[PDB]
């Protein structure tokens, strides 16, 4: 959506039903950013799958704590069902996530 | 301040905080784990790319197509030369009084017009065309709408 | 798998040993001043000094060649911002038919497609580049404080040898070069003359 | 000389005289951000040097095939192997002194006599 | 099988290798006749040389015993063996 | 050569031949004695070229 | 020489990728300090990133090429010094088996 | 199995909430914590927008205390042509990425410029805990590099270079301290302190 900038006509109200500030009421929640192997990623990224199946189990061992993985049979056998999901970082600082969303240009 | 800053909107909205740096390592003691480091020696040991192809045939049915040949072309991919060459315009002696009131119709609907323009709307021959233009218009040589007939002031005002 | 140029790129160090004023400038593709390096650290997005000696510098105990790189950081201080680094290094671009916005992405261009062109030509790449820029700066520090000596040219490992098969790709590309000209000269002339 | 740097946007600090006080302070010569300073040294330019001897130590150091093997007395582990090495920094002027590096508990001890 | 391997300048840079199998490889009166063998006094050798007489070129291996000579005559010799006549092809 | 270690001082790693020319090099004395007369030859076409040129 | 060859020449990136499912970390989050061991990995003289156990790595590359799953006119060089392991893939580099 | 652990179940995405929106990831860079809930003065905003020229713009207090006050006040052709080769992905991110991702706050006091990479960010995933600790599968697409920017009141440029110029002296090593005690070029968020002082005091 092109758009003049720096509008001080408030033309923004009109031609956007959608408010322009960011929704912060998310930021709260915790998300584990993963790093995957090629075939985990190509069966965890294509379009044609990911219908909101659940596709496994994630063991947190509080004992040291050891995460480890235990994924459901739905999507492969030769591949291995159990993993071991390593931390290098316990806090991880100034990095947050965020979606993006089209605005609606009618009425 | 300039009020104007090309500024392109767009929703957006945190969804989440990160604080754990993941990354999924295959479990030793998995028997599968052996499938994926042979899955990765098969990947280093693939080839994307394929050798060339060598025409096992006769080299002259192969030359046979090439350059000096039989052969014409029959496709019709950029054949500008036949298809704009199939236009002709052709047209005869209408007469005087006829021609010289489409061009005043013509000076009316709008006063400046080029010789192809203007031919392409009466469909005349030039030559006809241009004595009908010069014996009551006139171009433009140095004006802003130079090479293009308009009517004399004689007939302006008509 | 490009087009086969070749971009020279030399970090220079600026001044003799028994001079104090030691600044290291780069010597950019198409541009015809030496950049000094923090100016060319911020362009690529690093604006702080203290990720840009970190690039250079990877052990923190190595003081001399902090010592050494703070009159690089000195000179390159007035600048702080990345467009301004951006502006900086595109004026003096060989173009001189850019206007005074497309200075910027005139930079970025600079910057992308032929600045250490051998890593990457993608966009979004400017951390690995500065990172290996500052690898080079590490090299040549590290040769100016004679921890490690010069490099040898006449090591027989730096050097290659152009077979049948490279001398004849280098040649079928140029001369295919010449004959795709010689089709979109072709194909120019039977559109705007239309003779088939 | 130990470079200190600003804590808010990662820039080096720089000394200051002042009369309200007469002590040595560094500031930020961006965001005025300002702290004591540990120590009077604010320059420090070395002709002669012993640093670089010992560069290039790892843990693994003793992995190398191409380093020499000798059979010197390591005095932290009483070690009869070792690997040793001349100088690393590559002055003309530097000596034929050996690093000798014990295996056994990567210590390195040196073969110079007027030193010891 | 991993029995032999390429390596180039640089990768020798980084490995250590022995002129013969029977001599330097195992853990160790002599014949006055013979050249003197230093046996490098260190076993922790990478690679051993498949021959040390294939580091000589084509020309340089038709000289007999090259290294009973003077290094200058070699070349001499080396550049001579083209000039040399004989047979080249057999067609 | 990569057939010594690493810091190697001693005269056959440096390029001292013990051998005659009777008994034969070793491989290391060989490629050693090969530089020399290679230096030998560069020195010999370059001062031949020189001292020409000087002459005239 | 008689036993000189000289390299053909393949592609690196089924090396680089290689590397990357091994954990060599790449070179966009990696910081120094927090890493000051870290072997720096060049393929073809390009830095794609470090390794944090060069030493594995190495043996299992070798390993790799010696049971000819990467092509043998590749070279892989680990100098313990200054903690670089660059691998060369290109043409032109002249080899000799031992 | 015993269960001394608390084994949460792993779920994907559907593919329905994926379309017409893009999941990013959002990275500063600061030594220090950066919160948009603690940190930013709200309202904040994000949107794609050119940098060119900065230093120069209003925050969106000034637009809207600008906005109240203009309320209160109103009230021959080159015919065939060569066409280089490109790929459909690079040309839909160099348009895109044309211009930079640029989020500030409301009063200008944290204005936080993206850059964008992409060395890794087709190989990670994110996994978002839910409210009831479950785990929510999102493949991220795209990594932004986000760097804060005037916060210790930068300058201009062709003052840099007639300072870089050898016709004047040496530099000194406290000017812009100097040119704060003057009062020059400042920062956004204390150019727009100034302006809301000014109107707000009427
Ligand atoms: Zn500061
Ligand atoms: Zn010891």
């Amino acid at each position: 959506e092109v758009f003049d900038g720096n509008d001080i006509e408030n033309n923004e109200t009109k031609v956007y039903e959608e408010s322009l500030d960011l929704d912060l009421e998310r930021s709260n929640r915790q998300v584990w950013l993963v790093r995957l192997p090629m075939f985990l990623a190509e069966k965890w990224r294509d379009r044609n799958n990911l219908h909101g199946q659940e596709l496994g189990k994630i063991r947190i061992n509080k004992d040291g704590s050891k995460i480890t993985l235990l994924l459901n049979e739905n999507d492969n056998d030769s591949i291995p069902h159990e993993y071991d999901l390593e931390l290098t970082k316990k806090v991880v600082e100034n990095e947050y996530v965020f979606t993006e969303q089209n605005l609606k240009k009618y009425q | 301040y300039i009020p104007y800053v090309k500024t392109i909107p767009k929703k957006t909205a945190i969804v989440g905080t990160v604080c754990h740096e993941c990354q999924v390592m295959p479990s030793m003691n998995d028997p599968n784990y052996h499938k994926i480091v042979e899955q990765r020696r098969n990947i280093v040991k693939l080839n994307n790319k394929e050798r060339i192809t060598t025409l096992d045939e006769t080299v002259g049915v192969t030359m046979s197509h090439t350059g000096m040949s039989m052969r014409s072309d029959n496709s019709n991919f950029l054949k500008v030369g036949r298809e704009k060459a199939k236009s002709n315009i052709k047209s005869i002696r209408m007469p005087k009084k006829e021609i010289l009131d489409y061009l005043f119709k013509l000076f009316d609907e709008y006063d400046y017009w080029s010789l192809k323009g203007l031919k392409e709307r009466t469909r005349q021959p030039e030559a006809h065309l241009k004595e009908c233009l010069d014996k009551v218009a006139t171009l433009v040589k140095k004006g802003p709408y130079a090479f293009k007939y308009t009517l004399r002031p004689e007939y302006k005002k008509l | 798998k490009g087009s086969r140029f070749i971009s020279t790129l030399q970090v220079k160090l600026y001044g003799r040993e028994g001079s104090s004023a030691r600044t290291i400038k780069a010597t950019l593709p198409y541009i015809k001043q030496d950049i000094p390096i923090v100016i060319i650290f911020r362009a690529l997005g690093i604006i702080p000094d203290g990720e840009i000696l970190e690039h250079i510098c990877y052990d923190v105990n190595d003081w001399q060649m902090l010592e050494m790189l703070k009159p690089c950081v000195e000179d390159g201080f007035v600048i702080q911002d990345r467009e301004t680094a951006l502006d900086f290094i595109g004026r003096r671009g060989t173009a001189l038919g850019i206007k005074k916005e497309k200075r910027i992405q005139y930079a970025k261009d600079i910057l992308q497609k032929e600045f250490l062109p051998h890593i990457t030509q993608l966009e979004g790449f400017e951390s690995r580049k500065a990172f290996f820029l500052g690898y080079m700066i590490n090299r040549l520090l590290l040769c100016a404080l004679d921890r490690k000596d010069q490099d040898d040219r006449d090591h027989f490992g730096k050097k290659r040898l152009d077979l049948a098969g490279p001398l004849l790709a280098q040649l079928f590309k140029t001369l295919f070069k010449k004959l795709t000209k010689d089709i979109f000269r072709y194909m120019q002339r039977t559109v705007e003359e239309a003779h088939d | 000389t130990t470079f200190r740097f600003c804590r808010d946007c990662n820039n080096m600090l720089y000394p200051r005289e002042d009369k309200e006080n007469n002590r040595l302070l560094f500031e930020c010569r961006t965001c005025s951000y300002v702290e004591e300073a540990g120590s009077p040294l604010v320059y420090r330019h070395e002709l002669i040097t012993n640093i670089g001897e010992t560069a290039g130590v790892v843990q693994d150091i003793g992995s190398d095939p191409t380093l020499p093997r000798s059979d010197r007395e390591c005095p932290k582990c009483h070690s009869r192997e070792n690997v040793f090495f001349q100088s690393q920094q590559r002055r003309k002027d530097t000596s034929m002194v050996l690093f000798f590096v014990c295996l056994s508990c990567s210590h390195i001890f040196t073969s110079d006599q007027k030193n010891k | 099988e991993g029995l032999v391997e390429y390596i180039d300048a640089e990768e020798e840079e980084s490995i250590l290798i022995a002129m013969q199998p029977e001599d330097l490889e195992p853990a160790e009166d002599v014949d006055p006749a013979k050249r003197i063998r230093v046996s490098h006094h260190a076993t922790t050798f990478t690679h051993c040389e498949i021959h040390p007489s294939m580091i000589l070129g084509v020309a340089a291996s038709i000289i007999p015993f090259p290294d009973h000579n003077q290094s200058p005559r070699n070349t001499y010799q080396s550049a001579m063996g083209k000039q040399a006549m004989g047979v080249f092809l057999t067609n | 050569l990569p057939h010594f270690s690493k810091d190697d001082y001693s005269p056959e790693s440096k390029g001292f031949v013990e051998n005659s020319y009777l008994r034969g090099l070793t491989p290391q004395e060989f490629f050693f004695h090969a530089m020399g007369g290679r230096e030998g030859l560069i020195d010999t076409a370059v001062k031949t070229a020189e001292t020409g040129y000087i002459q005239r | 020489s008689l036993m000189s060859c000289i390299s053909v020449g393949t592609d690196p990136m089924p090396i680089i990728t290689f590397l990357s499912e091994w954990g060599m970390e790449p070179l966009e989050d990696y910081v120094p300090h927090q890493s000051p061991d870290a072997t720096r990995v060049f393929v073809n003289g390009v830095w794609h990133g470090v390794h944090r156990n060069p030493a594995r790595l190495m043996e299992t590359l070798r390993t790799l090429r010696r049971k000819g799953d990467i092509n043998p006119e590749v070279s892989m060089i680990r100098d313990i010094r200054e903690k670089e392991l660059k691998i060369f893939t290109d043409a032109g580099r002249v080899y000799r088996p031992l | 199995d015993p269960n001394e652990y608390n084994e949460f179940p792993l779920r994907a995405i559907p593919k329905e909430d994926l379309e017409n929106m893009r999941t990013h990831l959002l990275k500063f860079q600061s030594k220090k914590k950066i919160n948009p809930v603690t940190d930013f003065h709200l309202p904040v905003r994000l949107h794609r927008k050119d940098t060119r020229n900065l230093q120069f713009q209003l925050t969106r207090a000034e637009i809207v205390q600008r906005q109240k006050e203009i309320s209160e006040y109103k009230k021959l052709r080159r015919k065939t042509r060569q066409l280089k080769v490109l790929d459909e992905n690079a040309k839909k991110l160099r348009f895109e990425e044309f211009y930079p991702w640029v989020m500030e706050d409301f009063d200008g006091y944290n204005t936080w410029v993206g850059s964008y990479e992409a060395g890794n960010s087709d190989s990670y995933v994110l996994l978002s805990v839910e409210d009831d600790g479950s785990f929510t599968m999102i493949p991220a697409d795209k990594v932004y590099k986000f760097t804060a920017r005037n916060k210790y009141a930068t300058l201009t440029i062709d003052e840099a270079e007639k300072r870089m110029d050898k016709k004047s002296g040496e530099v000194p090593r406290w000017l812009m301290k100097h040119l704060d005690n003057i009062g020059t070029t400042t920062t956004r968020y204390d150019r727009t302190r100034r302006k809301l002082k000014a109107v707000a005091d009427q």
